[PDB]
């Protein structure tokens, strides 16, 4: 309705609404204006990426239109706000934000060209060979590196995402003795429906009573103390209240618990049992893998066998595929520096 | 009286002629008598938390033979002070416990009880405390509670004066008002029945109520009519005589007395043959038999033989049945009166009317009326009916209702039971009839006798009991077959009903509200306000116009003159000086009594009711020394009128002219002569106006300014008083005389002042010591001001030379001109705080950890900030700065090689973190002036979390060590004071510290007492003060109480100065307010012979058309204030003795008629003189009560002494020209204002920002930055004009097209200033909205 | 939630040319249809017409 | 209506739609399974009531909710706030490039202008200033023209001045009452901020200068700017639209010095001077005279 302050809306800017923002008030044609529109979507939260250039120019369905028009109208869409914008690669990103340094930077223009353009994906390590390839030494090379080191990436400056989504908890675990307690913190037709009320009332204060009783049964489940979660199945707390896998898989699914490690809840449920009998499941064995695999490699030993032989001398029967395919995942730098 | 102290620093001299008797009281008094009675225990039961356990222990279960009962309750000392608790944002409260005995008895055995057991205490809740000044703090805020007026239970009449039937009548209607409870509302038809409705309920007959009371339709009768009697035996037809009942009537035959003719048919029924039968003694007399066809029969008679059918009552009777009645042999045959001229033939119709007078019917009609449908179960009948009235808590009206329930009946026990009863109900119904028979009149409800007053006590006693009863209906539940585990009082109770019932009602509530925290003033008006709205009633818009007038029973109680100027007018209104309340909650007021025609000193407080009856003289009037009243006709007040009245009749007198005036005006001079409501208005500026850097007292005044300082709370005053050991900007103690002081506690007394701190209105709190050093103080004397406060007086402006005359339309309306000297003096100059915050918490994806370092940010941003990523204390802060920064991490970036890439090169620059920080709001200012930064336990903090840590403990160890110092120091002098006697080393005993380890053992009885007591006092105190600095050393690292989604938290504060500009808002105490039009250079003002500008210049005319003229007193009066001021400065500035300087102020006090002020030197002596007219250097602060005033007379004769002219006009030249203005001017001190309203919280414009989600419209408000209402009226102008394209822009491109306004915008950016109008959102909208509904509207080409 | 208040499909999408399942993201087609669901891409003013 | 901490809750309009939809699936459940008429007609009852009260929430008692009740809103409650279509359309436009302040006086400042605050307008104004930055050349893109306004410096004052040039505004205080109440002016740029209006027509305004406060605005196009020019201006009416005297009267101090100027007095020197042209200044400047008096004799064309 109206005179008081609905949530109708704030009607924010992302960067893609200001990107577009930004074409509406450009000397750009009929067309132009067509191919900038068919630009500013591909970008991302990001920045950098516009994905692929042939897809933008084959989008268009030919009938002329080469592959320079979307070129140069690119170029000029990569130049507007937040300096470097959209291009590809992060190097024409360096290469257009280093385009404006008002070239009154000493040493930097020549020197940055030749590191932003080529060889840049040598530049990772460190120097070294690169030193001799631009017969740079000393401080000279340093200073540019100093510079392309200062750029910043892309985008990221309209975000626009001033909610940080907070948890607001849900159950609260008072730890006890090295461990944790539950507390769960935080006319006659219309009268009829009045009663539907103290029904709605009555089970409102159970709903606490089921948090902390299913939170009991989760302490008592996995240990608290003890590296991850000891694995538990479904079926426990379907056995206690022998209430739906399903149901309590939801219930743990919506609702957050907050520990004092971890606000994480669904995952305190969700584990393997592993079919073995020399034996914390999954949890501890992509935990400790990557946690065993962070002191290694004295140089660079990218030796995922020998992990799986660690893993194996633990007594987990490891398949040295399993193992190093779950250890090499997540970022892991293991098998791949090899 | 030599005064006290900080008094003798200023003296006001005393205009006031008449002597005063009652002191003012202490003004907040209202607040705390109420809730210290609230917090209490109490042998009767009632007042307080004794009431609501009353209320409804002991609790019966359900046939439990085991109950509960409780035992008083006690407290708990709170956890905090008020000062931490309002830092660190908590609500300030303490513990209820409560010990309850449990009786568990046996089944099937009567009156044995198997066993009993209590737990200690039960905590339930926390209820808040009261600070000292009348505020609860509640999350660290103020909060003021407003006591409310409310119409009070009891019996109530109305005239409904006969505007509805539009031929007019008198329709007298009675409500029954309880505590709480249902209401009953017996009222008049048209045709004259009478009526029952319940709840307002549509109208019932009246017999069924009083059917269900158990009473036949004979008892009905015979109890609400006359007996009377008639007697008819073998036709003597004898009927008894009542001549007294009967005051005329139409004779239709010779009436015969005792074989002589009283009154011939048609003869005179005047007194004259009223009395002639009265003294000659008549019988019974026989009547022609006509005369009784109109009777009508009472009870119910039947035959001796036959009983059947007819004639059982309400029956007017015929012919047919004097033959029955006559065969039947009855002799006497008693039925009603009515004869109408008072009485009537009331409660007979009603019986016509009622369907049928049986109990049961009546029951099963009123059980099926309350709820529209009901079946006729005959339960709902007996449980409503013994329910809704005489059950023992359900309808309750308590002891209000009970008493004025007995004096409005005119019953003599003032003592009763809480429900109603039969006997009550009859008897509100025999009043009501005998209203409508013209005997007795109806009740006022603007009355203040009938209206009472609730304050936070009684309020809080309600929500308690309310929250108390919705525990037992739970409690109960126990022992309902919850069986038993003993431990009853531990389990059973849930304190969450109770907590969140109290902290309910002061968090939220209409009643409850953020005190206002600029000026002192403010404070106080605030805590003495009495609301009509709320909770209890006045729901507004409908009140009407008759609550909002003057009723003259305010005399003095409320205020006729402080209320609100908007459209809440006479609804909120202020106390009265001297008003208090009653034990039931009437407004009474104080008088002095007078014997004879001397007026005693023995002042007795008369209640509204209480008043009328006597005759109560004028405030201001004559008196003699013996005190007798020097004229003989004296103007006084006897009911509702005055006029004037004989010497030995007036029993009493007013007290001070103060009494109809409420503080906030009360302060105003010469409130005389100004017209009420410009006075209204200006007693309103005076709260709104706001404390600037340092505080004037104001020149001319009434000598309330210290009453209010000193009881706002604002200052810092002084207990037990004595020498000043330790002076300095925040913190001042005393060391305390050794007359008053507890033994063994020995010590002095600290005072820590509270320096810059937000206020709920974001203006400074700052308290800045009055007093030396080395200097003695007693009990009550100030030794800070807090802000807007001078020495003890109330300051909240600035002095200001006036000259009133036009000057060259920059004064013009209503318009203000000041010079640019002011500007540079920075009086006006106003400090403002203003509050940020940062916090830290848990998210989905992980904690957030706050700055050093941000992705994506310059070290030019970062330069301000600290090692821990707070700004550092000091800087200075403008615009999107950094205030804190912090990082949120976002999900799961993996692989690819630009991903590897990016987080090679950069070494990801912490990756998925985001920018999220604290920066400043766009557009403010300021340095920032404090960090606190409360954390959470075990988040290993380090950084700079820690010098808060430092600082506070270094502040409390050092505020610990002063009692140890003081102590060891007198240890030391026993221990030096012992060791003269006997192997006394004089000065080695000095050089050799520690005792000097005991210095042997001396005397064995040295030995074992002097090394027993100095060892143990010296080890006990070491320990027990080394323990308070381990327990508050605990107390300090830790973290606080906190959301489980939050981590760590900060804040930040900021201060800005602001500066008088063209956009003040400038007033005056007289209902004069203005803005800033121009500030002007100093030499183009006018200014005076000796070449002195007027400060600020102000337009004559005002001044008649508006009647406010002590504008224009004030600032003569200011004139010759200054002007003694100046001979004193002009004479001090010449090096003049001491003794000529104390003549010249000796004489200055002593001048006027009469002043009551005494004050003369020769008492103190030396400096003190010397003191006090350095104090007045700057002008003599004279001071002028409300109505007993300075006359002109004696602001002439002030001011002659000064070298002044007497007309206070002077000449005064031109600034620019240098030319004479013709014609003098009036040049004088006025004391002005600065109110709360600022031109830089006022102007916004703006051009394209952010919209609304539908309609899509800009958005309110500044801050938000609206645009601008652009209304229905405004569109008519426009129409009216005939301007179709700028209304066309209006409505479409800015404000709603979305296309149009893009193109507009592009189309101005580049030249074109063309529209392209589109279809405006919101007609879309509509047409959506109206398709929701059945109907389709479309738009047809 | 699929066919409700709110829902995708009828009342159409949710992001701009993005649309739930994952599939035909962006601009590829002034329309088209998952076969998941049946959103109807275009634009999303949509939410304020259908 | 998303809420603080997330986890967005349902709006008053939805409610309705829930309930219609609970009822409506409970009763084709009931109707699908062939079941007996009393509880089916209690479903056709519960519907109706259901689909009415989404409809309308009064048409018969109570409605509302558990939720602190209210009659909550309806589809006909939904009808622009005051059940008018006032709000949000129909006149009432909430509206852009406009903005608001306190009045001062304006006592030079002739007649057809008004006293613009400084840094008010440089935003009412923003549009019109990028298109002479860029016209001047003085930022080749939009981004750039905006970053010099955001840093306010230099040129950007200089053009305001240009942009400002014989671009009429309009002033519009409170309740509007006639077409008076909203009249339109040549602006002047100045430092302050309030804005300062001529006293003429503070008559017409009926405001004081005790902290009343004005809404300004501007007309964009070119028609708009001439309808400001040819209607609105305060040169163009003089006289009021109901009685038709006129309204600029002057008041208040000019009358008393008009009023002090021509008097008759007795003596006052310089009396029964014959003089031409007069001008007379000459002599009340100079001394020599008294304005009030005098009863001179003087020759006039």
């Amino acid at each position: 309705d109206d005179e008081l302050p609905v949530y109708q809306g704030e009607t924010t800017q992302t960067l893609q609404d200001y990107l577009m923002w930004q074409v509406e008030l450009t000397p750009f044609t009929d067309t132009d204006r067509a191919i900038a529109t068919s630009i500013v979507d591909a970008v991302d939260d990001t920045g950098y990426l516009t994905i692929q250039i042939e897809d933008i120019v084959d989008s268009i369905g030919d009938d002329e239109i080469g592959l320079e028009e979307v070129e140069a109208v690119l170029k000029r869409i990569q130049r507007f706000d937040p300096v470097g914008v959209a291009a590809k690669d992060l190097r024409d990103c360096l290469l257009i934000q280093l385009s404006q340094f008002a070239k009154e930077t000493p040493w930097l223009e020549e020197a940055r060209l030749i590191i932003s353009d080529h060889l840049d994906l040598l530049a990772n390590h460190d120097f070294r060979t690169l030193m001799r390839v631009t017969r740079l030494k000393e401080e000279v090379l340093k200073e540019a590196v100093n510079l392309i080191q200062s750029l910043d990436x892309x985008x990221x400056x309209x975000x626009x995402x001033x909610x940080x989504x907070x948890x607001x908890x849900x159950x609260x675990x008072x730890x006890x003795x090295x461990x944790x307690x539950x507390x769960x913190x935080x006319r006659s037709n219309l009268q009829e429906a009045r009663w539907l009320i103290k029904s709605l009332e009555s089970a409102n204060d159970t709903l606490l009573r089921v948090s902390r009783c299913i939170v009991e049964q989760q302490q008592a489940f996995f240990e608290q103390g003890e590296e991850y979660m000891k694995p538990m199945v479904l079926a426990d707390i379907a056995q206690a209240v022998e209430m739906h896998e399903s149901t309590i898989s939801r219930v743990t699914t919506q609702k957050y618990l907050h520990s004092p490690r971890g606000i994480x809840x669904x995952x305190x449920x969700x584990x393997x049992x592993x079919x073995x009998x020399x034996x914390a499941s999954s949890t501890a064995i992509r935990a400790l893998v990557k946690k065993l695999i962070a002191a290694e490699n004295p140089a660079k030993p990218l030796s995922d066998s020998k992990l799986t032989s660690m893993l194996s001398e633990q007594g987990i029967m490891v398949a040295r595929r399993t193992v190093a395919k779950y250890r090499e995942s997540l970022s892991i730098p293991p098998s791949n520096q090899r | 009286m030599v005064y006290s102290y900080t008094e003798k620093k200023r003296i006001r001299k005393d205009f006031g002629k008449r002597p005063q008797v009652l002191d003012v009281p202490y003004l907040l008094s209202i607040q705390l008598d109420s809730f210290q009675k609230f917090i209490e225990q109490d042998p009767e039961g009632q007042y307080g938390l004794e009431a609501a356990f009353r209320s409804v222990f002991p609790i019966q279960s359900y046939s439990g033979n085991s109950e509960l009962q409780y035992v008083s309750y006690r407290l708990g000392e709170p956890v905090f002070d008020v000062q931490e608790c309002q830092i660190r944002g908590v609500t300030y409260s303490a513990p209820l416990r409560v010990k309850l005995r449990l009786v568990i008895y046996e089944r099937e055995a009567p009156e044995g009880t198997v066993k009993d057991i209590k737990e200690q205490e039960v905590y339930m809740g926390e209820i808040p405390l009261m600070t000292d000044n009348g505020t609860f703090v509640i999350n660290g805020t103020e909060r003021v509670i407003v006591s409310q007026l409310h119409r009070s239970p009891g019996v109530f009449f109305d005239s409904d004066k006969g505007k509805t039937h539009s031929s007019g009548k008198v329709l007298y209607n009675a409500r029954i008002i309880p505590y709480r409870g249902s209401w009953l509302d017996f009222e008049f038809d048209p045709k004259d029945n009478l009526f029952v409705r319940i709840d307002r309920r549509r109208k019932l007959p009246a017999t069924i109520i009083l059917r269900a009371l158990n009473y036949t339709t004979e008892q009905i009768l015979d109890l609400f009519f006359e007996k009377v009697i008639f007697e008819i035996r073998d036709n003597k037809l004898q009927m008894e005589l009542v001549p007294e009942r009967l005051r005329g009537e139409t004779a239709s035959f010779d009436i015969e007395a005792n074989g002589k003719v009283y009154v011939e048919k048609g003869r005179r029924i005047t007194a004259r043959h009223i009395r002639q039968l009265e003294k000659d003694d008549v019988k019974l007399i026989e009547v022609p038999v006509e005369y009784i066809a109109g009777k009508v029969v009472a009870k119910d008679y039947i035959d001796e033989s036959t009983g059947e059918l007819i004639c059982a009552a309400n029956m007017e009777l015929s012919l047919d049945l004097l033959a029955k009645l006559s065969q039947s042999g009855h002799k006497r045959i008693e039925t009603l009166f009515t004869n109408d001229l008072d009485h009537g033939p009331y409660i007979s119709e009603t019986l016509r009317v009622d369907p049928t007078n049986d109990r049961l019917s009546a029951l099963v009609e009123i059980y099926r009326m309350m709820r529209p449908g009901e079946p006729p179960t005959r339960e709902a009948a007996e449980s409503l009916f013994e329910n809704l009235f005489f059950s023992e808590d359900r309808y309750d009206l308590s002891a209000v209702g009970r008493m004025k329930f007995n004096r409005s009946l005119l019953r003599e026990e003032i003592e009763g039971s809480g429900i109603l009863s039969k006997d009550d109900i009859i008897d509100v119904m025999k009043k009501l009839i005998d209203i409508r028979n013209g005997k007795g009149e109806v009740d006022d409800i603007d009355h203040l006798g009938n209206r009472r007053i609730r304050s936070v006590g009684e309020m809080a006693e309600n929500q308690f009991r309310v929250g108390l009863v919705r525990v037992e209906r739970a409690v109960k539940e126990r022992l309902s077959l919850g069986d038993l585990d003993t431990l009853m009082p531990q389990d059973m109770i849930n304190a969450k009903p109770i907590s969140a019932a109290v902290k309910e009602f002061f968090g939220s509530s209409q009643l409850s509200q953020f005190m206002d925290q600029n000026n002192p003033l403010s404070e106080i008006t605030h805590k003495r306000r009495i609301s009509a709205l709320g909770p209890g009633g006045l729901t507004r818009e409908r009140a009407g116009f008759e609550v909002r007038d003057v009723h003259p029973t305010h005399y003095g109680r409320v205020c006729p003159i402080e209320t609100p100027e908007g459209p809440n007018i006479g609804l909120i209104n202020s106390l009265s000086v001297y008003a208090q309340t009653n034990e039931y909650g009437f407004l009474e007021t104080p008088y002095r009594k007078v014997t004879d025609g001397v007026v005693t000193d023995e002042i007795h407080y008369l209640s509204a009711i209480e008043e009328g009856n006597y005759v109560i003289a004028q405030a201001n009037s004559n008196l003699d020394e013996e005190g007798h009243f020097v004229e003989d006709l004296v103007t006084c007040r006897s009911k509702g009128e005055s006029s004037l009245f004989s010497r030995d009749q007036v029993d009493y007198m007013d007290v001070s002219t103060q009494q109809v005036v409420s503080v906030g005006a009360s302060l105003i001079p010469f409130l005389e002569h100004d017209d009420a409501n410009r006075a209204l208005m200006g007693a309103n500026m005076q709260r709104q106006a706001v404390p600037t850097l340092r505080a004037d007292k104001p020149l001319v005044g009434t000598g309330m300014e210290r009453a209010v300082a000193v009881d706002s709370g604002v200052t810092a005053v002084a207990k037990r008083g004595g020498v000043v050991q330790y002076v300095d900007a925040s913190r001042i103690v005393i060391k305390v005389n050794e007359d008053e002081m507890y033994p063994g506690e020995a010590g002095i007394d600290i005072y820590n002042l509270t320096k810059y701190t937000r206020s709920n209105q974001n203006t400074c709190i700052n308290q800045m010591p009055c007093v030396s050093l080395g200097e003695p103080v007693e009990r009550g004397d100030v030794l800070a001001d807090g802000p807007s406060t001078d020495l003890g007086e109330l300051a909240l402006g600035q002095n200001m030379r006036v000259a009133f005359m036009p000057w060259n339309g920059y004064n013009f309306e209503d318009s203000i001109l000041v010079s640019e000297r002011v500007v540079q003096e920075d009086r006006f100059t106003t400090i403002h705080i203003q509050e940020l915050a940062c916090v830290s918490r848990d998210t989905k994806l992980g904690p957030e950890e706050i700055t050093a370092d941000i992705p994506n940010v310059g070290e030019a941003a970062l330069s301000k900030l600290d090692e821990s990523g707070i700004v550092y204390i000091g800087a200075e802060v403008t615009g999107g700065d950094i205030l804190v920064g912090k990082v949120t991490p976002k999900g799961e970036t993996q692989l690819t090689p630009e991903e590897k890439l990016l987080r090679a090169i950069f070494g990801e620059k912490a990756s998925d973190v985001k920018d999220s920080s604290l920066r400043v709001p766009n557009g403010v200012s300021g340095t920032v002036i404090d960090v606190q930064v409360f954390t959470r336990d075990g988040v290993e903090k380090d950084k700079r979390a820690l010098e808060i840590e430092e600082m506070q403990l270094k502040q409390a160890k050092k505020d610990l060590s002063e009692e140890l110092q003081i102590l060891e120091a007198g240890l030391f002098s026993r221990i030096r004071a012992v060791l003269v006697a006997g192997g006394v080393e004089a000065e080695k005993l000095d050089k050799l510290p520690r005792d000097r380890w005991l210095e042997l053992g001396l005397t064995d009885e040295e030995k074992q007492n002097q090394l027993e007591q100095l060892a143990e006092q010296y080890d006990e105190l070491k320990h027990e003060f080394e323990k308070k600095l381990e327990a508050k050393r605990r107390k300090i690292t830790q973290g606080d109480d906190l959301a489980p989604g939050v981590l760590k938290i900060v804040k930040v504060y900021l201060a800005v100065k602001r500066r008088i500009q063209p956009g003040d808002k400038m007033a005056g105490r007289h209902g004069n307010k203005g803005v800033i039009s121009k500030i002007n250079p100093i030499e183009d003002m006018p200014y005076d012979e000796n070449g002195t500008p007027v400060d600020i210049v102000l337009n004559p005319l005002g001044v008649p058309s508006r009647m406010n003229i002590g504008q224009i007193l004030e600032t003569h009066l200011g004139m010759a204030a200054k002007g003694i001021g100046d001979k004193i400065n002009a004479m001090l500035k010449q090096q003049q003795e001491v003794a000529k300087l104390r003549e010249f102020i000796q004489r200055a006090y002593d001048l006027g008629a009469d002043v009551r002020q005494k004050v003369d030197l020769s008492t103190f002596s030396d400096e003190e003189v010397m003191r006090l007219a350095e104090n007045l250097r700057k002008g003599m602060p004279i001071a002028t009560p409300v109505f007993d005033g300075a006359k002109e007379a004696e602001i002439k004769e002030l001011l002659k002494l000064g070298d002044l002219p007497t007309s206070g006009q002077i000449r005064l030249y031109d600034g620019r020209t240098g030319e004479q203005f013709e014609r003098p001017v009036t040049v004088g001190y006025m004391y002005m204002l600065k109110l709360n309203h600022l031109v830089d919280d006022k102007m916004h414009a703006r051009s394209t920002g952010s919209y609304s989600l539908v309609t899509q419209q800009p958005l309110g408000g500044k801050a938000q930055f609206g645009g601008q209402r652009f209304g229905e009226m405004e569109v008519w102008a426009l129409e009216a004009y005939g301007a179709a394209y700028t209304l066309q822009e209006m409505l479409t491109v800015k404000s709603d097209d979305v296309n149009g306004r893009t193109k507009m915008y592009k189309n101005i950016v580049d030249g074109n200033h063309q529209m392209e109008p589109g279809m405006p959102e919101s007609f879309n909208v509509l047409l959506k909205e109206i398709r929701s509904l059945g109907i389709n509207i479309e738009l047809e080409d | 939630e699929r066919d409700g208040l709110f829902c995708a499909r009828i009342f159409g999408p949710v992001k701009d040319y993005e649309c739930l399942c994952g599939k035909y993201k962006r601009l590829k087609h002034r329309g088209v249809i998952c076969e998941k669901c049946g959103v109807e891409v275009t634009q999303t003013k949509v939410r304020r017409e259908r | 209506v998303p809420l603080d901490g997330g986890r967005f809750a349902t709006s008053d309009l939805n409610d309705l739609y829930r309930r219609v939809i609970n009822r409506n699936n409970r009763l084709k459940r009931l109707l699908d399974l062939a079941a007996p008429d009393i509880i089916v007609r209690n479903e056709k009852r519960m519907l109706q009531e259901a689909v009415d009260a989404l409809l309308d929430n009064g048409r018969r008692g109570r409605a509302i909710t558990g939720s602190n009740k209210r009659p909550l809103k309806s589809l006909a409650d939904m009808i622009k706030g005051k059940q008018g279509r006032f709000r949000q359309n129909l006149l009432g436009k909430r509206v852009d490039y406009s903005g608001r302040s306190v009045i001062t006086v304006g006592p030079y400042l002739r007649l057809h202008q008004c006293g613009l605050p400084k840094k008010m307008a440089l935003e009412l104004f923003k549009p019109f200033i990028y298109g002479k930055l860029e016209l001047r050349g003085l930022a080749t893109t939009i981004k750039a023209a905006k970053k010099m306004v955001e840093r306010e410096e230099a040129v950007v004052w200089d053009i305001l001045d240009e942009v400002i040039r014989e671009h009429p505004v309009l002033l519009n205080r409170a309740p509007t009452l006639h077409r008076l109440g909203i009249q339109a002016f040549e602006p002047v740029l100045i430092e302050g901020k309030a804005i300062q209006l001529h006293p003429l027509v503070c008559a017409a305004y009926n405001a004081d200068f005790d902290g009343d406060q004005m809404a300004v605005h501007v007309p964009l196009t070119l028609e708009a700017q001439l309808e400001a020019r040819a209607l609105m201006m305060s040169t163009n009416n003089i006289l009021s639209p109901a009685n038709g005297e006129p309204i600029i009267v002057p008041s208040q101090d000019v009358v008393l010095g008009l009023y002090y100027m021509t008097r008759d007095c007795v003596n006052a020197k310089g009396e029964g001077m014959v003089l031409t042209g007069p001008k007379e200044a000459e002599r009340l400047y100079r001394s020599g005279l008294a304005s009030l008096h005098a009863r001179v004799k003087v020759r006039i064309t």
